[PDB]
RNA sequence: ACGACCGUAUAGUACGAGAGGAACUACGGUUGGUGGCCACUGGUGUACCGGUUGUUCGAGAGAGCACGUGCCGGGUAGCCA
RNA sequence: CGAGUGGCUUGCUACCUCGAUGUCGGUUCCCUCCAUCCUGCCCGUGCAGAAGCGGGCAAGGGUGAGGUUGUUCGCCUAUUA
RNA sequence: GUCGGGUGAGAACCCCGACGGCCUAAUGGAUAAGGGUUCCUCAGCACUGCUGAUCAGCUGAGGGUUAGCCGGUCCUAAGUCAUACCGCAACUCGACUAUGACGAAAUGGGAAACGGGUUAAUAUUCCCGUGCCACUAUGCAGUGAAAGUUGACGCCCUGGGGUCGAUCACGCUGGGCAUCGCCCAGUCGAACCGUCCAACUCCGUGGAAGCCGUAAUGGCAGGAAGCGGACGAACGGCGGCAUAGGGAAACGUGAUUCAACCUGGGGCCCAUGAAAAGACGAGCAUAGUGUCCGUACCGAGAACCGACACAGGUGUCCAUGGCGGCGAAAGCCAAGGCCUGUCGGGAGCAACCAACGUUAGGGAAUUCGGCAAGUUAGUCCCGUACCUUCGGAAGAAGGGAUGCCUGCUCCGGAACGGAGCAGGUCGCAGUGACUCGGAAGCUCGGACUGUCUAGUAACAACAUAGGUGACCGCAAAUCCGCAAGGACUCGUACGGUCACUGAAUCCUGCCCAGUGCAGGUAUCUGAACACCUCGUACAAGAGGACGAAGGACCUGUCAACGGCGGGGGUCUUAAGGUAGCGUAGUACCUUGCCGCAUCAGUAGCGGCUUGCAUGAAUGGAUUAACCAGAGCUUCACUGUCCCAACGUUGGGCCCGGUGAACUGUACAUUCCAGUGCGGAGUCUGGAGACACCCAGGGGGAAGCGAAGACCCUAUGGAGCUUUACUGCAGGCUGUCGCUGAGGACUCUCACUCCGGGAGGAGGACACCGAUAGCCGGGCA
RNA sequence: GUGGAAGUCUGUUAGAGUUGGUGUCCUACAAUACCCUCUCGUGAUCUAUGUGUAGGGGUGAAAGGCCCAUCGAGUCCGGCA
């Protein structure tokens, strides 16, 4: 047969690549020598092409100008602060240790210094549950309990743009446009709508997968399609 | 649209050009590589044992 | 509202469109001052035509249920 | 190169209890086929004449174009049914 | 039950063509066969007449229009000698 | 095209005049690519030119392209290359990271040029006149000088300013017509220098509690209007340029609508609409310099691609010439271009064919089917059903009006803008041509726009929003690579990967036995290393102990593959079809039965339905809108038909010129029979037959065209599939090496990751190398 | 009343496509053309120029479509007599 679509992707040709050149900024927390003294002002609120959510322009004291992963409720003129002694208000960043348990956070570092990895998309937020001198327990948007070094810096509040997912695209044309700002091939052709030579589900007088859709974790690429290592399917039970 | 005659009309692009190195009109000006001597790809001249019969 | 969709798309799709965009287009009370002169500038971007205060809020609403739970905690 | 039918007289007769109901022959017509012809009716008739829209020749007069007549109205001959 | 004729149906056979003999129906146009549906002449009748039924000679001429169906066939309608 | 005329040995087609036409987003004007001398001139006709040629894109020889201020050049874009690094057996190979360079001639950014003249041929390049930029030098000014601005930007609506053009009014200049007095053309004048400034922003004054303002949104005691001021625009006005230029002459003035250009307001995004060089910021005089490359012509029904002077294909600018009209529409006509979509002559010009007009009466009877053709048509008023997702259906349907002329009214600042009124009047006909819907109903499918088999399929197929399931916390899931490495990713679960169903609406039952996936698992099974026993002075080898993933075994799971029967009042194999829908685009029997409709209805629609062999995301039912989708009916319509006729144009036929191809074993004037490998112009018997030629429609040559696509045969081929055979990648798992200290554990030192570093996490695992078992159509 | 939304409608504006005529052509004008008719025509739109992806590999709103008249595995040469 021929390689299936999931195999073409990995090559990274234009069609599957993100329009990087069109993106604005790689949102990451600032690096502070220490002290926390680093503060700045919100100069402007812009639209982030890569995330379809708002992004704040900030001017720091030492002249640095950089775009920031913005928490709901930040506005022009506001002052943010980044450090161990940063105030505890929305838009500010400081280690989970200095943060008060029970508060909504976002853009949480997986390891101190990485600049933030978790909870960064539209309207999401992590939940700081437990403290300690060794482990800071956080509940990520998926619901999973994540154990994190208390040194990991995070931002206070919930990411901006909440409620996006609420309104339907209503028409292909809309998806189209959204999908053109993303490293994805759109539209998508159902595998059962292809030929045998093109996809494990292709072929047949009528449209139905040949074998059962749940496939093994060990199935190799080219064959791993359908319901991947599904622990169950359906809705019953 | 016919792949034949009608599709022949749009052919006004320039690709292969007189080669600075070999003098053959094979220097692809878009690839900047010669399909005949390999100028722009190989310091050595493009040459293959299959350009002639096995025992010759 | 949804009427620009004519007889297309279905009840649920366009009803949610009118709903979201009616709240979306309602008069909003600005955070800085108190005036209801807040309008959406783009996806998740709001401003007040009165004093110009540009804010970060929901996508279709300037405040989200979760943005409010923040203020408290 | 003619085939066949219908109608009238025969006759409400022969026959028959009645009901009903022929024929030979003489007539008229129709239908299909056939060959030919255009006085007559009908079609065509970008021969022809008129009406009229748009535009061009300044107007008027008189004209060109609008597909092989702009359109509409009428139509000789001839060819036709 | 027994003897046949035809070569329209169907099957059997594998002789003819696989360096191709263009498929089904229809249509258009031509010639033919008789095992005759009508038309001409006859015989019989369980032939009064009228209308039939059966049979004989006879292929000159005729055998048309429609509704469903791709249909051949066939079903159905109204005319029809 | 025609009549004259010119040239020439020779003229239908070369040139001149007249008349007659063709092209109006092109058949005009300017160009990109591409061609490459095709451009111009002179001399020619052996070649090329669908005929001819004195002509030519042909042949020959000469000549022709001039730039500081038009392009290139410079910059950066997607992205490309080189060198370094690393990988690879290796490279002309390969990804990352660094550095450098490349990457835009119509159409990205961009220092600076206008008018006129001139040549056979160039021209913002030469010449005349006038102007401008950059750099350098001298001189005066200046210490400012880099912050900032600019370059620099999406889609939709819209206001204001405003040139050309067009039109209107009037004058002047030139011309046309000649029943009037009308009609046409012109009436010019740059870059540049100077100057003016609406809009936006802001300042002072002022002090609105309801006013201010718009086409619309809107503004305001956080200070409205008004008033005064700062900043501030055009390719615009005005002056200069200019007793420059140009014109035979006049060498105008006002106005409206206003492309270019300038400048504002509003709306939209699950979409956010380049960058860099350069410019400004940052004065003036005088002088010098401003190299290099491109510049001809075509730009297409003859200069490009398509073998051709090919009816094909091929980007940009002119979108403001007049009448007309809603219009960048039709039709007519300018300017400009052309008679080269390049063979001609003749016959009332037959048959037949291509395009087409018209046909009485009938009116779909034609046919698979109304295919084709026809009908309707523009604008206004009146009026408008079922159904519906309330959007729509809808221009439903149906009905009425429609010109010209005379005099007016209303809106508006006005239009050479728009809406109405009265009276008069001609025709068969007033959207008079042209332009310009036929209408209504039932059923199926797919919801919709969208996509597709370049070249027989446009569909019900694909996509889609919407619904659902699965995997994953980022050193992830998924995917590429031999590796070095990489996409997803400037991304982080409101994410993005992998699949199914396919808008809305009402819904979506039962089955985990098999298969698949996932988890668990006392016990069983389960490879190699290391270990123990036997054996061998060692080794092979035989056996044991221990046992990972996997499997047995159990559990979960159907919006996972799929299934939902026979029998009786349970059996196979887990369950035994629920809501619906049903003679289905699924129904064998079948033209099912009943009804509707018709003279007659294997069709259609409705009801029934035991469904050969319907049914729920293998989605079920249903459904407004939509549709070059499939079937059916009605009104209207008509040469589709009855049944054909006549006519128009181009062929056809004759003549001059040009001039192929298919096909051909031979013979050949055949016909009726027969015979023959059973489908004969050629054999046999008879019949017929004087030879040659023209047209015709094609009966035969099993006519020509293609070593039959169907079928079978070959120990043929290829693509595809799987629990076919054998292998391969890949995933999981044990073991060994890297690898270190004190059947469960701590540590840190290798190694890995995070951090700019300090340092933090992890850690003898992981990665990587070797091997062993399992899975293994992803691949061979 | 204003406003002017829309994968909105009509539309040979330009432009894009290709439903029917199973017309013309079928040794063509053309190795996919001509004409009439018809679909789309502010958007998932069309287009020029540049640029990326290469052969069991691309690209594919999926037709086994397309990758220079070549596609169920391009073309060239070689293996190869
Ligand atoms: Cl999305
Ligand atoms: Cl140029
Ligand atoms: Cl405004
Ligand atoms: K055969
Ligand atoms: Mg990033
Ligand atoms: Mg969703
Ligand atoms: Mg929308
Ligand atoms: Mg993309
Ligand atoms: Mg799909
Ligand atoms: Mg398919
Ligand atoms: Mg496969
Ligand atoms: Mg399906
Ligand atoms: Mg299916
Ligand atoms: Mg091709
Ligand atoms: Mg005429
Ligand atoms: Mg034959
Ligand atoms: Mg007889
Ligand atoms: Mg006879
Ligand atoms: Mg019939
Ligand atoms: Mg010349
Ligand atoms: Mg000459
Ligand atoms: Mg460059
Ligand atoms: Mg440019
Ligand atoms: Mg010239
Ligand atoms: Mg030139
Ligand atoms: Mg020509
Ligand atoms: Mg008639
Ligand atoms: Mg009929
Ligand atoms: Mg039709
Ligand atoms: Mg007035
Ligand atoms: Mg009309
Ligand atoms: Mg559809
Ligand atoms: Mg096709
Ligand atoms: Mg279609
Ligand atoms: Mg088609
Ligand atoms: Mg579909
Ligand atoms: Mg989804
Ligand atoms: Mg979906
Ligand atoms: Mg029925
Ligand atoms: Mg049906
Ligand atoms: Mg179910
Ligand atoms: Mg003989
Ligand atoms: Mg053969
Ligand atoms: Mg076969
Ligand atoms: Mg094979
Ligand atoms: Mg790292
Ligand atoms: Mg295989
Ligand atoms: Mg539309
Ligand atoms: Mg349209
Ligand atoms: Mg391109
Ligand atoms: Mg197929
Ligand atoms: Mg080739
Ligand atoms: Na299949
Ligand atoms: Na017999
Ligand atoms: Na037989
Ligand atoms: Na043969
Ligand atoms: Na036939
Ligand atoms: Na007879
Ligand atoms: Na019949
Ligand atoms: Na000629
Ligand atoms: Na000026
Ligand atoms: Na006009
Ligand atoms: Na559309
Ligand atoms: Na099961
Ligand atoms: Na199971
Ligand atoms: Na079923
Ligand atoms: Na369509
Ligand atoms: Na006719
Ligand atoms: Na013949
Ligand atoms: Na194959
Ligand atoms: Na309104
Ligand atoms: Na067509
Ligand atoms: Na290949
Ligand atoms: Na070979």
């Amino acid at each position: 047969g021929r390689r299936i679509q999931g195999q073409r992707r990995g090559r990274g040709t234009s069609t599957f690549r993100a329009p990087s050149h069109r993106y604005k900024a790689d949102l990451e927390h600032r690096k502070v020598e220490d002290g926390d003294v680093i503060a700045g002002t919100v100069v402007d609120i812009e639209h982030d092409p890569a995330r379809s959510a708002p992004v704040a322009a900030v001017e720091f004291e030492d002249g640095d100008r950089r775009l920031i992963l913005a928490p709901e409720g930040v506005g022009v003129g506001d002052e943010l602060q980044v450090g161990v002694d940063a105030e505890i208000a929305p838009g500010n960043t400081l280690p989970l240790a200095e943060i008060p348990e029970g508060v909504p956070v976002c853009n949480v570092e997986s390891s101190p210094g990485d600049g933030g990895k978790f909870a960064r998309a539209s309207g999401v937020n992590a939940q700081l549950l437990t403290h300690d001198r060794n482990v800071a327990v956080v509940k990520l948007p998926s619901g999973e309990m994540k154990r994190l070094d208390p040194q990991c810096r995070a931002t206070i509040g919930v990411v901006g743009g909440g409620g996006r997912t609420d309104k339907p695209f209503v028409k292909a044309g809309n998806k189209h446009h959204k999908m053109k700002a993303r490293g994805t091939k759109w539209p998508n052709v159902r595998g059962v709508a292809m030929n045998a030579v093109d996809h494990p589900f292709g072929g047949g007088g009528r449209q139905h997968p040949g074998k059962p859709k749940s496939i093994s974790r060990n199935a190799p690429p080219g064959r791993k399609v359908g319901d991947i290592a599904s622990k169950r399917t359906g809705r019953g039970g | 649209t016919g792949a034949g005659t009608p599709s022949q009309g749009k052919k006004n692009t320039t690709t292969h050009t007189k080669c600075r190195r070999c003098g053959e009109k094979s220097y692809h000006t878009k690839k900047k590589v010669c399909s005949s001597c390999g100028f722009g790809k190989s310091a050595k001249r493009r040459d293959y044992e299959w350009q002639s019969k096995a025992g010759e | 509202r949804t009427g620009r969709f004519g007889p297309r798309y279905g009840l649920k799709i366009r009803v949610r469109v009118a709903d979201v965009e009616i709240k979306h287009k309602k008069k909003h009370k600005c955070p800085v001052c108190g005036f209801k002169k807040l309008k959406r500038a783009g996806t998740g971007i709001w401003m007040c035509g009165h004093c110009g205060y540009k804010i970060a809020g929901g996508c279709y609403q300037p405040e989200t249920v979760a943005g409010k739970a923040v203020m408290k905690a």
